[PDB]
């Protein structure tokens, strides 16, 4: 629900609606809406082989982009936070009078990141940030920048505990401009840099995600954002412990996610002796 | 069935994705035949595989895993450490408390913290 097409799509697609792929011929029966946004609508859908999450849009370009992001995750030599990719196709929706494109991916459920760490304890926060950094390293090496990286898009499945991303909409090719962002997690909002899609943009967001995970709320910038963030980090026992990684991510010291991961591992090692 | 043997064999797959899936699967199945293969996977090159093996060993509850899990408290990866600490808690019992008692005495760092906090909660 942002443009006329997607909003009309949203009103059009109902539980019980079937969508059949034009090229591959798979049928998906919508069960319930999971999510709604500029990049498309996400449904729980049933197939002959079980259930999937199905993302539908009028924008074939963004669907193709997201498919290639999921395929990039799937090429990793290790597990990653991304859902598995199953299928992508076009379809005609007579009721909404529009051609659409869609993809099917792994349906994953679990508590949001903030819920998980509230329940299981703050010690899990740097642990899950390290998993996140490992996955971002995979994406970055494939030329993709997550961009709109934020806690509402991260769940923790398990056991064993695994951070997962539930939507890759707005992932952007390196070098291009990030246009999908959330102020609290955005380098530009805080006055710390540009919205160029590069690894350091994502790392700034990771720092802000860790801050949100500890502080349990977002807040607006003040006239002195750098002192504002410095004060919050230094005044909290857990954030203080990881201040080298957090300050370096805020300040743009890193060129790669692996560098931030190393500093987080080192801070953890010190305590773990 | 032959799934258990497939997953035990899959712990020797070249792909960490496959080894990880197998370790977790064996933990859910809960069969005892998986214990020694999973103890070996505690030394996997891949941290996700090690984490899955640690969880799976705690889930099975076979005390053959107690000393391997205590060694996993020294793992470089913090997901593995927390998961191993959690696994020892899941296994529980007097032998674990016995080991924690020793660990709280002659241990250091995280492993010591785990021992000390285990003893305080029992």
């Amino acid at each position: 629900m942002m443009n006329d097409a997607l909003t009309s799509l949203a009103c059009s697609l109902k539980p019980g609606t079937t969508i059949k792929g034009k090229w591959n011929g798979n049928t998906y029966t919508l069960r319930k809406q999971l999510g709604k946004g500029a990049n498309g609508i996400v449904y729980l859908a049933e197939t002959s082989d079980g259930h999937v999450a199905l993302k539908v849009s009028d924008d074939s370009l963004s669907i193709t982009s997201e498919v290639n992001v999921l395929k990039s995750f799937s090429k990793a030599q290790s597990v990653t936070m991304g859902p598995s990719f199953f299928d992508t196709d076009d379809a005609y929706i007579p009721s909404a009078n529009t051609k659409v494109s869609f993809y099917a991916m792994e349906y994953i459920k679990g508590p949001l990141l903030l819920k998980y760490v509230s329940d299981k304890g703050a010690e899990w926060i740097p642990v899950l940030m390290i998993q996140l950094l490992s996955s971002l390293s995979v994406l970055h090496q494939q030329g993709w920048i997550f961009g709109d990286l934020k806690p509402d898009n991260l769940i923790v499945t398990g056991p064993p505990a695994r951070i997962r991303c539930i939507d890759v909409g707005g992932t952007t090719k390196e070098g291009r401009a990030i246009k999908e962002y959330t102020e609290f997690y955005d380098r530009g909002y805080w006055g710390y840099g540009t919205r160029k899609a590069e690894p350091s943009y994502d790392l700034f967001a990771v720092a802000m995600i860790m801050i949100n995970s500890v502080h349990k709320k977002e807040f607006k910038k003040t006239n002195q954002p750098k002192e504002q963030l410095r004060s919050l980090i230094e005044g909290n026992p857990l954030l203080q412990k990881y201040k080298k990684a957090l300050f370096s991510a805020l300040n743009g010291d890193y060129q790669s996610a692996d560098e931030m991961k190393k500093d987080m591992l080192d801070a953890g090692q010190k305590a773990a002796q | 069935p032959e799934k258990v043997e497939m997953y035990i064999k899959n712990l020797q797959d070249d792909s960490a994705v496959v080894r990880d899936y197998a370790a977790a699967a064996l933990g859910k199945i809960g069969d005892e035949r998986a214990v020694e293969p999973l103890i070996k996977a505690l030394k996997d090159e891949d941290e996700y595989v090690r984490q899955s093996a640690a969880w799976a060993l705690g889930e099975i509850g076979d005390e053959r895993a107690v000393e391997p899990l205590i060694k996993a408290l020294k793992d470089e990866d913090p997901s593995v450490r927390l998961t191993a600490a959690e696994a020892l808690g899941q296994i529980g019992g007097e032998r674990v408390r016995a080991a924690m008692e020793k660990l709280a005495e002659t241990g250091t760092g995280f492993a010591r913290k785990v021992a000390v906090n285990y003893l305080e909660t029992h």
